[PDB]
C-alpha cells in the first residue's frame, strides 16, 4: 500500500494506489483506498482494509448526525477526533489503521489529520502511510511547495503513488486521485500504473534505469 | 488446544455480465486428504435475485448464509416486502461479518446478481467485512489458478492487437452468458487438474432480469 | 430502584408536577436578562429578609458555565447546582471532544434537554427552576440570551426575566426595550437592567446583583458602589 | 392513586387519551401532501414580543428526505426527534440506502407506548411526518403517543385543528401544485391563528425529490403571504 | 476447552433404496485401555431415526439425554405427536447441528462426530453428519474417524453416486456395512468385535440388531509369516 | 400493588413548596437552639442541649457539636441520628479530598458536597429528606473563617452570625441587634450565650444544658486550633460573662 | 515520545520537549508540541506509548479546567501534581495502564515560587529542581548536576539548558529535530519562538 | 522488572530503654539512575511511626492511604492510634490485596502513650507481622541490615547510645548495596519527644 | 369499581376488571372475519379510516410463509404480539428446520398474554387476534383473546358488529367448510359473512383487506385494486 495527502494552495490533493495483496498473492489491483465520508471529507486506508472501510463509513454516519443537530458542517478536527477516540476504546484489540483524514472548511481552512489505531493523532501538512510511504515521501518533499498549482499538485501526488508503485512490491495496479476545496472534494480519476509508467517515463525522461 | 476453525476446501468463482451475473463452486466437500461428499451445495439463491457462497470453513460458510438469508425474511417485514438491492445485500454483509471482527467467520464470501440499473453485479468480502464491486472473482482454494486466467480471457490483460506490436491493447468487448460459462467451465477443469482439492461436481447459478437458473457439469473424481 | 411516575397527564391534559415546578420559580428571587448590541447585562435581585450574611461565601445567582457562558436562575437553589455542575461537565465535555467551547444555543440545549429528561423519568421530580443562559459563541461578537423552564422548553430572547414578579419587569422590558435600536454600550444595558430590577427590588441597597458578559470570554460582577451608582442616577433622572 | 398503564371502562388508556388533551392546547401544525411534493407549515406563537421568533424551532429536518412537523408540549419531541435521525442513519449504515418514510414513522410510533412503572409518561406531542422515497413517493404521516399513525392527504393538528380539516376537506384534490399547496397551507393557518398571520409568527417548510426537505426563509414566505392576500382580494 | 477422555470410535452409514443403514462398535475406550465393552453407541429416538455417536462418551451421554427430553417436549400439547406433528430424522438433525455449532462458537465444544440416520415422512432417506466444530455435510455414504479412511472406500463401490441407490437393495447394503466392521476391526487399534446395527427402512420401519460379532475372518496365513526379512524359521 | 401505601416524599405542593422538606423544617424548630458567630480572630459555636436530665452523663455526651476534620466543625439540629450518618459522609469527603490533592477542604467544598446529598433525596429515590440542619463553621486560607448553614432542602448559604433550631425569629433579631463586623471572639462568646439565655425555654441557662466551641487562630504561630470545651470549662465561661 | 527536559530556576520553570514523532521507519512529523496548558500558571509537558499519551494530558487538561470553572480558583502546581500522581497510581493498576511519562511545571501564586514535578507512569512523584524522564537524565544531569544552582536567572537556565540540548544531539544516536522550549512564570505561560 | 528492587532503599528500626529508633536512606532511583536524594521512606500518624520501603508509588500511596485512615480513625476514637493498634490495621491494609499487592515492606515503630512500652513491628507485602523486640530491617540492603543489626545490637541502649548503634547499623549496610544511600535521616522516639537528626553520609 | 385499579385484583365475584376493559376495546375494533375449508384458510378484515383524507388502517400481518393473522383493537399491541409470533416461527424454522404448528402459535400467544394478567404493574394487551395458517395437519383457524384464551374454530369474527357475521357462518358452517380447492369462492363466502356486519357504510376497493393461506398457496396479502374482483 502507498497513500499520501498534502496541504497547498489550492486545498488537498489525496493520492492512493489500487493494490491488496495477501502474502507474496495480489489479491486485486482495483481496491479503493479512498474512503468517501461524505462530499466534504476524505480518508485514506492502510492496515485494515475492515477496519478502515467500516469505521470511516461509520464516521460519515457521525457526521451526519452531527450537522442534523447543530446545523452546521462538521470541523476536521472533530471528525477526526471521533475516529481517533473511538479507535482508542478499541486500543489492545488489535485494530489496525493508518488514515489520513481530509478536509477544507471555513473556519479551519484546508486540513489533515493522521490518525492511528495506537489512537495517534496528528495534524499535518504532508502524510505518507502503507508500505511504499518512504518512495512517495522522497518525490514529495524535494518537489512539494505551498503555491503548487492544482495541475501541479494534482501530478505530484501522481507521480508521487509511481514511485512507490515501481519500487515497492506490496504498491501498485493504478493511482486514485482526489482534489478536496471547501465546496467538497472532486475525483481526478483512476491512473493504470503500467500505462501511466511509460508514458511518464517517456514525457519526463526518467527511469533510465529501465528499458522501454 | 481446542482449534475451532477448518477448511473445507472448495473454490467459488463470480462474473458480473452485461446484463446478467454467474456465482459458481465446485460440490466437493473435504477435510485434510479426505473427501466428506461429492456433491454438498455451496452456491446458495437468498431471495430478491441475490445468490451467494462463503468459502472456507464450511461450519462459518453456512452460519453466514444461514443469518444473510435471515436478514432477507428480516428486510420484508421491516420495510414493507421491499426488494433487497445488491448493492444493500452487500453492506449488510459487511455488518455480519465485522460483527464478528474479534472471532471471525473463516470464510472469502461472494455475492452475485444485479444492480438496481439492471446491469450485472459481483461483491467480494474478506473474513473481516471489507468488501467491493467486482466484474471477476475466484475465491477458495484454487483461487490463485483461476485469476490470472481471468485476467488474460476476460479483461483481456497482457493481449495487444496483432501488427500494433504492443501499442494498441485488444478492447474490452462485452462476453454473453454462454461465452461466460465456457470461461467458468474451462477454469474449473483446470483446477480440477492441478489442485487435489477441487473436482467431483461443477454447480454454477445464472442470475437474469427473469429470474436465477442452475447449471450442473461433472468434474473429475480422483 | 424508586420507579414511581411521579409527574403524569391530569384528565385536562395537564401535567401537574411541572406545573407545581413552575410555583417554585414564581417564589423564587426575580432574575432579568438585556442584550445590548455587544454585551449581554445579567441582573438578579437578593431579597433583604437575610441580613447578617457573609456575601463574600455566599452562592452567587449567577454562575460561570465556561469561560465565555453564564447562567442565571430563579427557583430552588439546591436544584440550581445540579443543572449548573451537569452544564459545567457538558463544556468541558465539549471542549475535549469537539476541540472547541459550546456555543451558548448548544449550552442552553442541553441544560433544557436535562431539565426535560426529569419530566417523564420515573422516580423523580421536575427541576424548580428556570434559567437564563448567556454569552458569547467562540470566535463570534453577536450577544446571546436563552431561556429555559422545567417543561424543557427553551428559547432566545432580546430581553426577558424570570421569579417574582416577574409579570411587572416584563411589562416595563416590554415598552422599553426597542428591538431596531438596543442597548448600544454597556452602561445603557446595564442601566437598563438595573432600571427594570428598581420597579420590583424595593432597596437599590444590596438587593441588586449585576453581571457583564462581553466577546472574548469577558466576564465581570460589578460592585456595591457600582451599581449603587446607577441607582443614585436613575432616581435623579425621576425626580423631574 | 392509579396505574399509568391503566385501561378506563371505555376500553382506552388514560394516559394516552390525556395526553391529547395537552395536544389540542398545542399550537396549530398542517401538512398537505401533493405528487410534486409535501408542505409543512407551522404556527409560531410566541408568549411575548420579547422571544426572538426564529428560535422557535417546530418544523425539524430528519433526514434529506424526510421532514418534521410537531404540535403540543414541544419539549418532549426532542428524543424523538433524536431517535429518528439515529433510526434513518442508522439504516443507511446498514443498508447503504435511504430508508421508508413508513420504516422511520414505525420507528418512531415504537416508543410512543414504552410507558409505564422505561419512562413515567406518554409524549404529550403529535408529529407530521412528511417525505419522499422511491417505492411510494410523496408521504405524509400523522403519529401520535397512542403509538397509531395514519397516512395522510392532508392534515391538521393542534388547537385549530378541526376547523382546519373541515377546510382542507374540502380544498384537496390529487391535482394540487406544490405552489397552490403553500398558499393552502397559509390559508388555513391564517384562518386559526389567534394573532394575525405574517413571515415572523408562522413557517413553512417542503420536501421534494430534488432538493430534499428544506425550512423556507421568512423572505420567501413573505411573498408567499403577500401573494395569498391578492389572490384572495381577487373575488 | 476440554480433552475427551472415554472415547468410541468409528460410526459408518450409508443409503440404500428403500432406506438407510447405520452401524457402531460397543467399545469405550479409554486411550489405549479397552476399559467399556457394553457401550451402546446408537441411539433410536423415535420410530424412524437412529443418532449414532462417536467421540467423548461423557458428551454422548448427554446429547442421548438431550435426545430423550426432545421426544418428551414434542409432546407436550401435542395430539399428532405419534403422527403427522412425530419428530423427524430432519429436525432431530438440525436441532443437534445448532447445539453442536453454539457449544463451538462459546469454545467449549461437545466433542464427537455424531451421524443422524433415518426416513422421513414422504419415504426420503435422510442421511447427514455433524460434529465438534459444527460442520455439517450429506452423502449416499458417511463415516467418523476410521470409518472415513477405511469404510467409505467400501461402500463408495456399492453406491458411487445418487443413482446408485435405487439399484442398491438392503441385503447388499448390509453385507457391505458388514464387511467395513470387519475390515475396520482387523486395522482399527481402538475398535471391538461387538457392535449395534440400525436399519431404518420406509416399509419394514426400525430395525435394531445388537450383540453383533465380527466373523468369517481371516488370520490363517499368519503361521506361514516368520520373522520381519532374513529369519527362516 | 405497593403505590397504594407510598407517600410520595419527593413532590411539589400546588404552591411549589416540597411537603417533606417543609415538615421537616417544622421539625428541626422544636430541635434545641444551635448558635454560630464569626468574628475576625475566630468562630463561636454554642448550642442547647433539649432539655436534660442530672443523671444525664455529660463529659463524654455530644448531641449538638461534632468535628468534621481539624479545620471544620458542625452545629447540628434536628434528629442526631440523621445528622451523624452525614456527619462520617462528609468526614469521608474530606479525607478523600486530602488523599487527592494533598490540602485540607475549602470549606464550601464540603459543604456543597453534603448539601448536594441532602437535595438529592428531595429530588429522587422516593425516601424521606435528612431532619436535619448544620452550622458549619470552619477555616481555610482561600476565605478565611466561614460560617455556613444548609437544610433538609439541600439549600445552604453564608453567614456572620446565625441560628438554627428553636427560637430562630427571637434569636436571629438578638443577633442583628448586637453584632459587629469589628467583634472579637471573647465578644462573640458573650452575645452567644446571651442570645442563648434569653431565647431558651428553659428557667435558666445552666452549664449541663450547653455545649460550646471555638474555632481560634489562637494557637501556636499561624495554625488553627478547635476547641470543645468540657463541662467545667462551659461552667466558668458562664461565671465569667456574669450569666450564673 | 523521546525527550523532556524540566528546570526550575530563581523566578520561573522552564519545560523543553521534542519535537519529532517517530513511526517506525519515518519520522512523519518535526514540529510537534508535547506539552498542554493544565491552568494558566501550570504547564504540563509528557512523553510515553503513542496514543495514551495526549489522551492522558487532555484528560487531565479538562479536569483542571473543570475545577478551575467550578471554584472560580487556581489549584496549586502542588495539588495538580498530586493529582495527576493518583490518577497515574490509579493507571498502573488498571486493564491497561496509560503509558505516559510527565514533567509538571507551575508557579505558584500564593507563596511566590516556581515548581517542577516529576511523575512517571507508575505514579512516582519527585519535586526537583531539574528532572527528566528516560534516557534524557543520562546525558544531562551529569551537567546539570555540576552547573545548576537554585539562584539562576531565566536567562542562564535557557544557556545551561541549550549546553544540555547540544550534549544530547551529539551523543544520542536518535534524531529528536531540536525541542520546544516554554517558560512558566509568575506571568503565566510563554514559548520561546527561537532554540 | 522486580517491583520491589526497582526504586531501592532501606528502613530499619531498633528498640532501647524507654525509647525506640526508626531510620531510613534518602535515595529513589530508576534502577541504576540515581533520581531523588531527598525521598524520605518514614512518616508519622500522631505518635506512631512508619517506615515504607520497596516501590515508590506504593510507598506514596500507602501513607496517604494510613493518613487517611488514622485521621479518621482518631475522629471516631476520640484519640490518638497505638502503634499495637495501627500495626494490626496495616496488616488488614495490605491483606485485602491479597492478589494484587502493594510492592512495599512496612515497618511499624512508637511507644505506647498509655504503658510507656517500646513497639516495633515489620510487615511482609502481603501482611504477615514480624513482631521482633531487637529489631526490624527492610529495603534492598535487608541482607546487610540483618548482618550489621545481629552483630551491633545490644539490649536497654539509651536513646544517645542507640542512634549511634542505628545510624552504623544502616550507613555501613546502604555502602554495600548499590541501589540504597544518597543521604539518611534517624528519628530517636521517646514517649513525649522525638528527634531528628540526618546523617553525613557517602554520595554514591 | 373498587377492584378495575389494576389487573393483579379479583373483584368479589371473581373477575378480573381490567382484562374485561382490554375485551372491550376489541369490540369498539373495526369488524374482521376469519373462515377455512380442508385446503385453504382465509382472513377478511373491515378497515377503518380516520377520516376521507387519511389511510384505512391495516388489519393484516404475515407472520410466516404460512402463517398470519387480523386483528382488531389497540394496532400496536398487534404489532407486539405478530412480532413475536415472526420470531417463534423464525426459531422453529431455524433451529429444527420446521414450520410451527398454528396450534402451538396459539398456545404461545395465550402465555405471554397470561402473564401481563397476573404480574402487577403491566397491563393486558388490549387486541383480539384471528390466526390463519396451514401446516402439516392441514389448514387452521384460532381466535385469540387477551385473557389469554385462544379458540381453535372453523370460522368466526371480532370486533364491531361482530355477532351478524359469526350468525351467518354458524348457517354457512356445512357449506364453506366444503369448499376444497377453490380460493376464491372460499373468499366470496368471507366476503358475504363480513357483509352481515355492515351498517350504512359498504365494502369499496381501500375499505376491504383480504388474505389467504393453503395447500400450495403462500400466505399472500390483497388489498387494492386486487380485492375489486370480490366486490
Ligand atoms: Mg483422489
Ligand atoms: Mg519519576
Amino acid at each position: 500500500t502507498t497513500t499520501l495527502a498534502f496541504r497547498f494552495q489550492g486545498g488537498i490533493i489525496v493520492a492512493v494506489d489500487s493494490r491488496a495483496t495477501a502474502g507474496n498473492w495480489v489479491a486485486s489491483q482495483t481496491v479503493k483506498k479512498v474512503i468517501e465520508i461524505n462530499p466534504f471529507l476524505l480518508g485514506t486506508v492502510a492496515g485494515g482494509a475492515a477496519d478502515c472501510q467500516f469505521w470511516e463509513t461509520w464516521l460519515g454516519s457521525q457526521c451526519r448526525l452531527h450537522e442534523l443537530r447543530e446545523k452546521e458542517r462538521i470541523s476536521v478536527a472533530a471528525a477526526s477526533k471521533i475516529l481517533s477516540n473511538l479507535v482508542y476504546q478499541y486500543k489492545g484489540a488489535g485494530l489496525s489503521m493508518g488514515t489520513m483524514i481530509c478536509g477544507y472548511t471555513r473556519k479551519e481552512g484546508p486540513t489533515i489529520y493522521y490518525v492511528d489505531s495506537d489512537g495517534t493523532r496528528l495534524k499535518g501538512d504532508i502524510f505518507c502511510v502503507g508500505s511504499g510511504q518512504t518512495f512517495a515521501y522522497g518525490v514529495l518533499d524535494s518537489n512539494y511547495k505551498w503555491d503548487l498549482s492544482v495541475e501541479d499538485a494534482l501530478y505530484l501526488g501522481k507521480r508521487s503513488i509511481l514511485a512507490a508503485a515501481h519500487r515497492d512490491a506490496y504498491s501498485g495496479g493504478s493511482v486514485n486521485l482526489y482534489h478536496v476545496t471547501e465546496d467538497g472534494w472532486i475525483y481526478h480519476g483512476n491512473h493504470d500504473v503500467g500505462e501511466l509508467f511509460w508514458k511518464v517515463k517517456e514525457e519526463e525522461g526518467s527511469f533510465n534505469n529501465v528499458i522501454g | 488446544q481446542f482449534n475451532p476453525y477448518g477448511d473445507n476446501g472448495g473454490t467459488i468463482l463470480g462474473i458480473a455480465g452485461e446484463d446478467f451475473a454467474v456465482l459458481a463452486g465446485d460440490t466437493r466437500n473435504i477435510t485434510d486428504y479426505s473427501i466428506n461428499s461429492r456433491y454438498e451445495p455451496k452456491v446458495f439463491d437468498c431471495g430478491d435475485n441475490i445468490v451467494m457462497s462463503a468459502n472456507g470453513f464450511a461450519a462459518d460458510g453456512d452460519a453466514l448464509v444461514k443469518r444473510f438469508k435471515n436478514s432477507v425474511k428480516w428486510y420484508h417485514f421491516d420495510h414493507n416486502d421491499k426488494k433487497l438491492s445488491i448493492n444493500s445485500a452487500a453492506r449488510n454483509i459487511q455488518h455480519l461479518l465485522y460483527g464478528k471482527r474479534f472471532f471471525p467467520y473463516y470464510v472469502h464470501t461472494i455475492i452475485a446478481g444485479l444492480d438496481e440499473d439492471g446491469k450485472g453485479a459481483v461483491y467480494s468480502f474478506d473474513p473481516v467485512g471489507s468488501y467491493e464491486r467486482e466484474q471477476c472473482r475466484a475465491g477458495g482454494a484454487a483461487a490463485s489458478l483461476i485469476m490470472p486466467f481471468l485476467d488474460n480471457q476476460v479483461n483481456f490483460k497482457n493481449q495487444y492487437e496483432p501488427g500494433t506490436n504492443g501499442k494498441v491493447k485488444k478492447p474490452l468487448k462485452y462476453l454473453s452468458v454462454e461465452e461466460v460459462i465456457k470461461l467458468v467451465r474451462d477454469s474449473f477443469t483446470s483446477a480440477t487438474e492441478r489442485h487435489i482439492q477441487v473436482g467431483d461436481g461443477l454447480e454454477i447459478l445464472i442470475v437474469t432480469k427473469d429470474g436465477v437458473r442452475k447449471e450442473f457439469y461433472e468434474l473429475k473424481r480422483d | 430502584g424508586y420507579d414511581r411516575a411521579l409527574s403524569i397527564f391530569s384528565p385536562d391534559g395537564h401535567i401537574f408536577q411541572v406545573e407545581y415546578a413552575l410555583e417554585a420559580v414564581k417564589r423564587g428571587t426575580c432574575a432579568v436578562g438585556v442584550k445590548g448590541k455587544n454585551c449581554v447585562v445579567l441582573g438578579c435581585e437578593r431579597r433583604s429578609t437575610l441580613k447578617l450574611q457573609d456575601t463574600r461565601i455566599t452562592p452567587s445567582k449567577v454562575s460561570k458555565i465556561d469561560s465565555h457562558v453564564v447562567l442565571s436562575f430563579s427557583g430552588l437553589n439546591a436544584d440550581s447546582r445540579i443543572l449548573i455542575e451537569k452544564a459545567r461537565v457538558e463544556a468541558q465535555s465539549h471542549r475535549l471532544t469537539l476541540e472547541d467551547p459550546v456555543t451558548v444555543e448548544y449550552l442552553t440545549r442541553y441544560v433544557a434537554g436535562v431539565q426535560q429528561r426529569y419530566t417523564q423519568s420515573g422516580g423523580v421530580r421536575p427541576f424548580g427552576v428556570s434559567t437564563l443562559i448567556a454569552g458569547f459563541d467562540p470566535r463570534d461578537d453577536e450577544p446571546k440570551l436563552y431561556q429555559t423552564e422545567p417543561s424543557g422548553i427553551y428559547s432566545s430572547w432580546s430581553a426577558q426575566t424570570i421569579g417574582r414578579n416577574s409579570k411587572t419587569v416584563r411589562e416595563f422590558l416590554e415598552k422599553n426595550y426597542d428591538r431596531k435600536e438596543p442597548p448600544a454600550t454597556v452602561e445603557e444595558c446595564v442601566k437598563l437592567t438595573v432600571r427594570s430590577l428598581l420597579e420590583v427590588v424595593q432597596t437599590g441597597a444590596k438587593n441588586i446583583e449585576i453581571t457583564v458578559v462581553k466577546p472574548d470570554s469577558d466576564i465581570v460582577a460589578l460592585s456595591s458602589e457600582e451599581i449603587n451608582q446607577y441607582v443614585t442616577q436613575i432616581e435623579q433622572e425621576k425626580q423631574e | 392513586d392509579r396505574g399509568v398503564s391503566t385501561f378506563s371502562p371505555e376500553g382506552r388508556l388514560f394516559q394516552v387519551e390525556y395526553s391529547l388533551e395537552a395536544i389540542k392546547l398545542g399550537s396549530t401544525a398542517i401538512g398537505i401532501a401533493t405528487k410534486e411534493g409535501v408542505v409543512l407549515g407551522v404556527e409560531k406563537r410566541a408568549t411575548s414580543p420579547l422571544l426572538e421568533s426564529d428560535s422557535i424551532e417546530k418544523i425539524v429536518e430528519i433526514d434529506r428526505h424526510i421532514g418534521c412537523a410537531m404540535s403540543g408540549l414541544t419539549a418532549d419531541a426532542r428524543s424523538m426527534i433524536e431517535h429518528a435521525r439515529t433510526a434513518a442513519v442508522t439504516h443507511n449504515l446498514y443498508y447503504d440506502e435511504d430508508i421508508n418514510v413508513e420504516s422511520l414513522t414505525q420507528s418512531v410510533c415504537d416508543l410512543a407506548l414504552r410507558f409505564g412503572e422505561l419512562m413515567s409518561r406518554p409524549f404529550g406531542v403529535a408529529l407530521l411526518i412528511a417525505g419522499h422515497d422511491a417505492d411510494d413517493g410523496y408521504q405524509l404521516f400523522h403519529a401520535e403517543p397512542s403509538g397509531t399513525f395514519y397516512r395522510y392527504n392532508a392534515k391538521a393538528i393542534g388547537s385549530g385543528s378541526e376547523g382546519a380539516q373541515a377546510e382542507l376537506l374540502n380544498e384537496w384534490h390529487s391535482s394540487l401544485t406544490l405552489k397552490e399547496a403553500e398558499l393552502l397551507v397559509l390559508k388555513i393557518l391564517k384562518q386559526v391563528m389567534e394573532e394575525k398571520l405574517d413571515e415572523n409568527n408562522a413557517q413553512l417548510s417542503c420536501i421534494t425529490k430534488q432538493d430534499g426537505f428544506k425550512i423556507y426563509d421568512n423572505e420567501k414566505t413573505a411573498e408567499l403571504i403577500k401573494e395569498l392576500k391578492e389572490k384572495e382580494a381577487a373575488e | 476447552t476440554q480433552q475427551p477422555i472415554v472415547t468410541g470410535t468409528s460410526v459408518i452409514s450409508m443409503k440404500y433404496d428403500n432406506g438407510v443403514i447405520i452401524a457402531a462398535d460397543n467399545l469405550g475406550s479409554y486411550g489405549s485401555l479397552l476399559r467399556f465393552n457394553g457401550v451402546e453407541r446408537l441411539i433410536p429416538v423415535g420410530d424412524n431415526t437412529v443418532v449414532g455417536i462417536s467421540g467423548d462418551i461423557s458428551d454422548m451421554q448427554h446429547i442421548e439425554r438431550l435426545l430423550k427430553d426432545l421426544v418428551t417436549e414434542n409432546a407436550y400439547d401435542n395430539p399428532l405427536a405419534d403422527a403427522e406433528e412425530a419428530l423427524e430424522p430432519s429436525y432431530i438433525f438440525e436441532y443437534l447441528a445448532t447445539v453442536m455449532y453454539q457449544r463451538r462458537s462459546k469454545m467449549n465444544p461437545l466433542w464427537n462426530a455424531i451421524i443422524v440416520a433415518g426416513v422421513q415422512s414422504n419415504g426420503d432417506q435422510f442421511l447427514r453428519y455433524v460434529n465438534l466444530l459444527g460442520v455439517t455435510y450429506s452423502s449416499p455414504t458417511l463415516a467418523t474417524g476410521f470409518g472415513a479412511h477405511m469404510a467409505n472406500p467400501l461402500l463408495r463401490k456399492v453406491v458411487d453416486r445418487e443413482s446408485d441407490i435405487p439399484k442398491t437393495t438392503v441385503q447388499v447394503a448390509e453385507e457391505a456395512i458388514v464387511n467395513a466392521m470387519r475390515v475396520l476391526y482387523y486395522r482399527d487399534a481402538r475398535s471391538s468385535r461387538n457392535f449395534s446395527l440400525a436399519i431404518i427402512d420406509k416399509n419394514t420401519g426400525l430395525t435394531f440388531k445388537k450383540n453383533l460379532q465380527v466373523e468369517n475372518m481371516k488370520w490363517d496365513f499368519a503361521k506361514d509369516i516368520k520373522g520381519y526379512g532374513t529369519q527362516k524359521i | 400493588g405497593s403505590r397504594r401505601y407510598d407517600s410520595r416524599t419527593t413532590i411539589f405542593s400546588p404552591e411549589g413548596r416540597l411537603y417533606q422538606v417543609e415538615y421537616a423544617l417544622e421539625s428541626i424548630s422544636h430541635a434545641g437552639t444551635a448558635i454560630g458567630i464569626m468574628a475576625s480572630d475566630g468562630i463561636v459555636l454554642a448550642a442547647e442541649r433539649k432539655v436534660t436530665s442530672t443523671l444525664l452523663e455529660q463529659d463524654t455526651s455530644t448531641e449538638k457539636l461534632y468535628k468534621l476534620n481539624d479545620k471544620i466543625a458542625v452545629a447540628v439540629a434536628g434528629l442526631t441520628a440523621d445528622a451523624e450518618i452525614l456527619i462520617n459522609t462528609a468526614r469521608i469527603h474530606a479525607q478523600n479530598y486530602l488523599k487527592t490533592y494533598n490540602e485540607d477542604i475549602p470549606v464550601e467544598i464540603l459543604v456543597r458536597r453534603l448539601s448536594d446529598i441532602k437535595q438529592g433525596y428531595t429530588q429522587h429515590g422516593g425516601l424521606r429528606p435528612f431532619g436535619v440542619s448544620f452550622i458549619y463553621a470552619g477555616y481555610d486560607d482561600r476565605y478565611g473563617y466561614q460560617l455556613y448553614t444548609s437544610n433538609p432542602s439541600g439549600n445552604y448559604t453564608g453567614w456572620k452570625a446565625i441560628s438554627v433550631g428553636a427560637n430562630t425569629s427571637a434569636a436571629q433579631t438578638l443577633l442583628q441587634m448586637d453584632y459587629k463586623d469589628d467583634m472579637k471572639v471573647d465578644d462573640a462568646i458573650e452575645l452567644a450565650l446571651k442570645t442563648l439565655s434569653k431565647t431558651t425555654d428553659s428557667s435558666a441557662l445552666t452549664y449541663d444544658r450547653l455545649e460550646f466551641a471555638t474555632i481560634r487562630k489562637g494557637a501556636n504561630d499561624g495554625e488553627v486550633y478547635q476547641k470543645i470545651f468540657k463541662p467545667q470549662e462551659i461552667k466558668d465561661i458562664l461565671v465569667k460573662t456574669g450569666i450564673t | 515520545m523521546d525527550i523532556i527536559l524540566g528546570i526550575r530556576v530563581q523566578d520561573s520553570v522552564i519545560l523543553a520537549s521534542s519535537k519529532a514523532v517517530t513511526r517506525g521507519i519515518s519520522v512523519l512529523k518535526d514540529s510537534d508540541d508535547k506539552t498542554r496548558q493544565l491552568s494558566p500558571h501550570t504547564l504540563m509537558s509528557f512523553a510515553g506509548e503513542a496514543g495514551d499519551t495526549v489522551q492522558f494530558a487532555e484528560y487531565i487538561q479538562a479536569n483542571i479546567q473543570l475545577y478551575s470553572i467550578r471554584e472560580d480558583y487556581e489549584l496549586s502546581p502542588q495539588a495538580v501534581s498530586s493529582f495527576v500522581r493518583q490518577e497515574l497510581a490509579k493507571s498502573i493498576r488498571s486493564r491497561r495502564p496509560y503509558q505516559v511519562n510527565v514533567l509538571i511545571g507551575g508557579y505558584d501564586k500564593k507563596k511566590n515560587k516556581p515548581e517542577l514535578y516529576q511523575i512517571d507512569y507508575l505514579g512516582t512523584k519527585v519535586e526537583l529542581p531539574y528532572g527528566a524522564h528516560g534516557y534524557s537524565g543520562f546525558y544531562t544531569f551529569s551537567l546539570l548536576d555540576h552547573h545548576y544552582r537554585p539562584d539562576m536567572t531565566t536567562e542562564e537556565g535557557l544557556d545551561l539548558l541549550k549546553l544540555c540540548v547540544q550534549e544530547l544531539e551529539k551523543r544520542m544516536p536518535m534524531d529528536f529535530k531540536g525541542v520546544i522550549v516554554k517558560i512558566v512564570d509568575k506571568d503565566g505561560i510563554r514559548q520561546v519562538d527561537d532554540f | 522488572s522486580d517491583p520491589s528492587s526497582i526504586n531501592g532503599g532501606i528502613v530499619v528500626a531498633m528498640t532501647g530503654k524507654d525509647c525506640v529508633a526508626i531510620a531510613c536512606d534518602l535515595r529513589l532511583g530508576s534502577q541504576s539512575l540515581g533520581v531523588s536524594n531527598k525521598f524520605e521512606k518514614i512518616f508519622h500518624y500522631g505518635h506512631v511511626f512508619l517506615g515504607i520501603t520497596g516501590l515508590a508509588t506504593d510507598v506514596t500511596t500507602l501513607n496517604e492511604m494510613f493518613r487517611y485512615k488514622t485521621n479518621l480513625y482518631k475522629l471516631k476514637e476520640e484519640r490518638a492510634i497505638e502503634p499495637e493498634t495501627f500495626t494490626q490495621l496495616v496488616s488488614s491494609s495490605l491483606y485485602e490485596r491479597r492478589f494484587g499487592p502493594y510492592f512495599v515492606g512496612p515497618v511499624v515503630a512508637g511507644i505506647n502513650s498509655k504503658s510507656g512500652k517500646p513497639f516495633i513491628a515489620g510487615f511482609d507485602l502481603i501482611g504477615c507481622i514480624d513482631e521482633a523486640k531487637d529489631f526490624i530491617v527492610s529495603g534492598t540492603a535487608s541482607d546487610q541490615l540483618f548482618g550489621m543489626c545481629e552483630s551491633l545490637y545490644e539490649p536497654n541502649l539509651e536513646p544517645e547510645d542507640l542512634f549511634e548503634t542505628i545510624s552504623q547499623a544502616l550507613l555501613n549496610a546502604a555502602d554495600r548495596d548499590a541501589l540504597s544511600g544518597w543521604g539518611a535521616v534517624v528519628y530517636i522516639i521517646k514517649k513525649d519527644e522525638v528527634v531528628k537528626r540526618y546523617l553525613k553520609m557517602r554520595q554514591d | 369499581n373498587n377492584y378495575d385499579g389494576d389487573t393483579v385484583t379479583f373483584s368479589p365475584t371473581g373477575r378480573l376488571f381490567q382484562v374485561e376493559y382490554a375485551l372491550e376495546a376489541i369490540k369498539q375494533g373495526s369488524v374482521t372475519v376469519g373462515l377455512r375449508s380442508n385446503t385453504h384458510a382465509v382472513l377478511v378484515a373491515l378497515k377503518r379510516n380516520a377520516d376521507e383524507l387519511s389511510s384505512y388502517q391495516k388489519k393484516i400481518i404475515k407472520c410466516d410463509e404460512h402463517m398470519g393473522l387480523s386483528l382488531a383493537g389497540l394496532a400496536p399491541d398487534a404489532r407486539v404480539l405478530s412480532n413475536y409470533l415472526r420470531q417463534q416461527c423464525n426459531y422453529s424454522s431455524l433451529v429444527f428446520n420446521r414450520k410451527l404448528a398454528v396450534e402451538r402459535a396459539g398456545h404461545l400467544l395465550c402465555d405471554k398474554a397470561q402473564k401481563n394478567t397476573q404480574s402487577y404493574g403491566g397491563r393486558p394487551y388490549g387486541v383480539g387476534l384471528l390466526i390463519i395458517g396451514y401446516d402439516k395437519s392441514g389448514a387452521h383457524l384460532l381466535e385469540f383473546q387477551p385473557s389469554g384464551n385462544v379458540t381453535e374454530l372453523y370460522g368466526t369474527a371480532i370486533g364491531a358488529r361482530s355477532q351478524g357475521a359469526k350468525t351467518y357462518l354458524e348457517r354457512t358452517l356445512d357449506t364453506f367448510i366444503k369448499i376444497d380447492g377453490n380460493p376464491d369462492e372460499l373468499i366470496k363466502a368471507g366476503v358475504e359473512a363480513i357483509s352481515q356486519s355492515l351498517r350504512d357504510e359498504s365494502l369499496t376497493v381501500d375499505n376491504l383487506s383480504i388474505a389467504i393461506v393453503g395447500k400450495d398457496t403462500p400466505f399472500t396479502i390483497y388489498d387494492g385494486e386486487a380485492v375489486a374482483k370480490y366486490i
